[PDB]
RNA sequence: AAAUGACCCCGUAACUUCGGGAGAAGGGGUGCUCUUUAGGGUUAACGCCCAGAAGAGCCGCAGUGAAUAGGCCCAAGCGA
RNA sequence: CCUUUUAGGAGCUAGCCGUCGAAGGUGGGACAAAUGGGGGUGAAGUCGUAACAAGGUAGCCGUAUCGGAAGGUGCGGCUGGAU
RNA sequence: ACUUAUAGAUGGAUCCGCGCUGCAUUAGCUAGUUGGUAAGGUAACGGCUUACCAAGGCAACGAUGCAUAGCCGACCUGAGAGGGUGAUCGGCCACACUGGAACUGAGACACGGUCCAGACUCCUACGGGAGGCAGCAGUAGGGAAUCUUCCGCAAUGGGCGAAAGCCUGACGGAGCAACGCCGCGUGAGUGAUGAAGGUCUAUCGUAAAACUCUGUUAUUAGGGAGAACAUAUGUCACAUCUUGACGUACCUAAUCAGAAAGCCACGGCUAACUACGUGCCAGCAGCCGCGGUAAUACGUAGGUGGCAAGCGUUAUCCGGAAUUAUUGGGCGUAAAGCGCGCGUAGGCGGUUUUUUAAGUCUGAUGUGAAAGCCCACGGCUCAACCGUGGAGGGUCAUUGGAAACUGGAAAACUUGAGUGCAGAAGAGGAAAGUGGAAUUCCAUGUGUAGCGGUGAAAUGCGCGAGAUAUGGAGGAACACCAGUGGCGAAGGCGACUUUCUGGUCUGUAACUGACGCUGAUGUGCGAAAGCGUGGGGAUCAAACAGGAUUAGAUACCCUGGUAGUCCACGCCGUAAACGAUGAGUGCUAAGUGUUAGGGGGUGCCCCUUAGUGCUGCAGCUAACGCAUUAAGCACUCCGCCUGGGGAGUACGACCGCAAGGUUGAA
């Protein structure tokens, strides 16, 4: 702790590397490369739908989504809820950042946002996956 | 042998740890300043100058109180040559809210923690001796 | 078969057994009159021998105005 | 407001010798970017038999040599080796 | 109302200064690097092109390259240092299709100029036109939202004008987006517990009704809030017979009853209430965290904690994050200490007086403005929109007196030193091998049934090896003085016939009167093997030839077997350099084992001027350990470290005979 050669040779901060890398950004095809923007808001438009089998810790079943992002790359996603949209090809409000157990998908729907509404099976909700018009 | 005081200045505490004395230390023209002006508080049991040329000899002779308890408690100096910590007169700290003193040289002669409040006077004001 | 080719000045890659590659590749300059000073040792100094930059001008379609002088680059196979 | 007003010996803008000539134009690799096997990892039919205590040929490190992890040899600091 | 000797001034600035960021995968330095010397010229000195000559000017200190490239009143904000983004808000500057551009100006290469090269939707008897809203719109759009072509000078006059007058597209008039948040308004006097009961089976039920209260939303109405404009009016102080699109606001206004969408998870933390659906079928879940037959989580259902213009989410730095350490950083141990003999620059860099009179002590001064400052307040239906500035504008227009000192820097002190040193140690090192473990070889003094082999045997030397040694020199090591002893910085290390060699220093210090500390320049150099001579076998050890195995072997096992095993020459470096200990200043019980060698000494008692290893007082660190012979407390540098991987894999820069290094985002 000794401070000649602190201004000799100076420290570092800590190391960390900030949430969710390849999100927050709009790919380029005039000037083809990407842009580092944290958005607030975005949309998702729909390649596949997906859905892997082993789940130890929760040991029930539920499947999720593989929608893609701009012009060639592997981007996927996770629909937490108990409604199931038998659905693709969507026009959305993205929702940043990954849920609670699974590896690699931060990518997300907000309810309603401008596809679909949601499931409609959820009326006590009134703030998760589809609720619009409820009786407070 | 650059800072002819530096460690035998904690030496006071770190020769008094169990209250203890036997310890004969170096001298200066600071040494002729560093156990002189606290005994102006009864704090040595005897340094009345050295008594020798090329800055020799000094019996340390530590005063202990009454309670039988660490005179010196704890003690650090902030000031040695390759720490040069130079502030003036006016917010000289408070030295565990004034429980403690300081002894040191000034820019108008030789003061203490009594004067840098009331004369504006001091240098590298050094530690806080408790 | 054609094309490149002499001399002078720029500039020169990957690779390597550090010798090379290499004249790598790429460019630019030369006619004639007149000046200036740039030479030398052959010398008693231009007689004698030339050759060195900087400027002025004159002419043609073309100025090593004829003859004689390496075509380059990238990638495989085989044997030093 | 050049003053043989045409004009001219000079001489001013326009022709003629030129003067550098930025930029574009092409000139080379560095650069390039969606793209055009290493790994990184998957998500389990599969695999060796153990390291943890003289644990099942004791437990490890670099290295002549190892090598589907595990698994075994010479040699350097070794014990983090028990009797 | 003209032109000039002249002015106060305008953007600026001719320019000075600190303002003036990162990339070490970029030091042997650009030929102008050092600066003097030009006819020249911009309101402007002058390598600014040129004018004359010598570079080592550089120099391991960032030459230079070099990647975003505005700054600065703003905003969230700290306790404070300020610390960052500087977008509404820009007061200053880079910038108007493009390369220019002969031009020019009360101010130049000029956003609807002036020409000529380009590729654009294009207009043209194809004179050839030259235009692009980094200036309001709107079109195909890309679109989380990403706006009114509503109006036209009236809030300021630039310019033209002796004047009456303009253009506003400078500035204005706004669908307003519930974007900011507020001004407050959509129910009242309420009500006996009050029902026909919605999780639970008394709960939100003082639910309800049907009675009354406020204007404030809504039928109208008159709606004139500010404010002073102007040659001739008579003689830059200045002015009348000259200022209502929004010009209707404050709208009390009688006023009916003109509802304030709906709240999340629904337990406990992030603050939440219980359950039928649910039998692991769907499935709960801000780090913690839940349904398999009582989800005090989930589907859904009447709400308590926060709420009424508000519900879950979107992601940016702030104190919080003390996970920057300017205030607030570890060393043996997370995630961390030197291969060290070596060691440039310098961060630090003895004692005392010091010559210094710079600076700090701090300060006379200058006291040069701020709208607002460490504050508060006044105009305002309080909130959108303005203001007194006492805090002097932050060494700004003057340099100081305290020598106590980093500072133009004269010395002295010496015991702290180094060569003198008795020399003296120990495996500090260089010493041939006279002699000896003399080796598996074999006629052999001697011979054949064994030298010998084993978890399990073949391996293996006998159709003329043997047993140990008679010649037995040799390939070689001191085998025995050999100890943990101790030279030396770590790797080490063993008779000497000894070929040589330093320091180390144990006692005080003779000389000189600071005789300087970590040490990135350099140099570097450091374990068998990996490395260099051919020797290369004493022949063991790798491979393994080979047997053998409980159910399970090319094997640690086993005779023998080709690098190496017997090295005087090129350079090195990975290891648990596990020594995981980095080095200046002492240290609060000293004894103790004692070391060749010794301060007082003389198979008798010893102290460090000393040295080691310590049981361990004493006190700290962090659970532990150090300890008169200290990780504790005080001045120190190369520095690293600041939760984990993956991560040294794209890729990479420079050393280099070789292992190879040594770099480096994701």
């Amino acid at each position: 702790p000794t401070i000649n050669q602190l201004v000799r040779k100076p420290r570092q901060s800590k190391i960390k590397k900030s949430d969710s890398p390849a999100l927050n950004k709009g790919f380029n095809s005039k000037k083809k490369k990407f842009t580092d923007l944290n958005s607030p808001q975005k949309r998702g438009v729909c390649t596949r739908v997906g859905t892997m089998t082993p789940k130890k810790p929760n040991s029930a079943l539920r499947k999720y989504a593989r929608v893609r992002l701009s012009n060639n790359i592997e981007i996927n996603a996770y629909i937490p809820g108990i409604g199931h949209n038998l659905q693709e090809h969507s026009v959305v409000l993205v929702r940043g950042g990954r849920v609670k157990d699974l590896p690699g998908v931060r990518y997300h729907i907000v309810r309603g946002a401008l596809d679909t509404s949601g499931v409609d099976g959820r009326r006590q909700g009134r703030s998760l996956y589809g609720t619009k018009k409820p009786k407070n | 042998m650059t800072d002819p005081i530096a460690d035998m200045l904690t030496r006071v505490r770190n020769a008094n740890m169990v209250r203890h004395e036997k310890l004969e230390l170096p001298a200066s023209n600071i040494k002729k300043e560093i156990a002189e002006i606290l005994k102006s508080e009864g704090f040595i049991k005897n340094v009345e100058y050295v008594e020798d040329d090329k800055q020799g000899v000094l019996r340390l002779f530590l005063k202990y109180g009454q309670n039988d308890e660490r005179v010196i408690t704890g003690l650090k100096r902030i000031s040695k040559p390759g720490l040069r910590v130079y502030a003036k007169a006016s917010e000289m700290p408070k030295v565990l809210n004034g429980l403690g003193i300081a002894l040191v040289s000034t820019s108008e002669g030789v003061i203490t923690d009594k004067e840098a409040r009331k004369r504006n006077v001091g240098g590298e004001i050094i530690a806080y001796v408790w």
